């Protein structure tokens, strides 16, 4: 999954 | 809110991690509402992306960079925006813009990934454009142009013509054998050998290509090889051609022994 910050 | 909006974000991240994307999205919006910081928008774009709404993601991100610029946001985070646009475009199968947005991300902040993703997307584009270049009728047009230059002893142009044919029809063994013929005339023999080899992997039954290989090998005094190539040539000639080019093989066999 895409990185969340 | 400082710690206030950071909770909304953190709550988003909790939902995002459990693949509850609309729930994540709503908390990311709350975070933005409480405290203008583009991180929260990048995160909503992640949720939008994971939903498979690639257009929404690009939209969210294009806005994020515009607002981040107005806010003078850290160069790293806007580099992530551009990077995620790149990912989204790649999911859309738009190779031009994925490359364009990777460039844009690297311009903002060069990272290891994105540099690797750029090279992979460029690789993928080369392969695609090559597969689009393939054309039956343009290949036949090139085969005819080559024979015309070959009949007029115009080897340099024949080479070019036959290269177009190789590009228009990469599976047609005639293109390689033909370029190999012109290369030999120009006395570029190692290249003639190499084109003959690819012709033989494209068509194991293509006799003329074995004969060129051997002829060029003889020309560069590679005698041991020339005889092997000639054996192979004679075996495939019996099978495929009823041995109808045996007298030609023999002359070369005699020269390769002398």
């Amino acid at each position: 999954m895409e990185e969340v910050d | 809110g400082g710690s206030m909006a950071d909770k909304e974000k953190a709550e988003g991240n909790k939902f995002y991690k459990a693949r509850q994307f609309d729930e994540a999205i709503e908390h990311y919006n709350k975070a933005w509402e409480l405290h203008k910081d583009i991180t929260y928008l990048n995160n909503r774009a992640a949720a939008e992306y994971e939903k498979g709404e690639y257009e929404t993601a690009i939209s969210t991100l294009n806005d994020a960079v515009e607002q981040g610029r107005e806010m003078r946001a850290d160069y790293k985070v806007i580099s992530k925006s551009f990077a995620r646009i790149g990912n989204a475009y790649h999911k859309l199968g738009d190779l031009k813009k994925t490359i364009e947005y990777y460039q844009k991300s690297l311009t903002e902040h060069r990272t290891a990934d994105i540099l690797t993703k750029l090279r992979n997307a460029e690789k993928e584009l080369k392969k695609a454009e090559a597969e689009a270049y393939v054309n039956p009728e343009k290949a036949e047009e090139a085969r005819l142009e080559g024979k015309e230059y070959f009949t007029k002893s115009d080897w340099p142009n024949a080479v070019k013509a036959y290269t177009e044919m190789i590009k228009r029809a990469p599976e047609d063994a005639r293109g390689y054998s033909n370029r190999a013929a012109a290369l030999a005339k120009l006395m570029s023999f190692p290249e003639a050998i190499a084109d003959c080899n690819k012709a033989i992997e494209k068509d194991p039954n293509f006799v003329r290509a074995y004969i060129r290989k051997a002829t060029a090998q003889i020309a560069v005094k590679e005698y041991a090889s020339a005889l092997e190539t000639l054996d192979a040539a004679r075996t495939k000639d019996a099978e495929v051609n009823n041995g109808s080019s045996a007298r030609e093989i023999d002359q070369l066999y005699y020269k390769a022994s002398q």
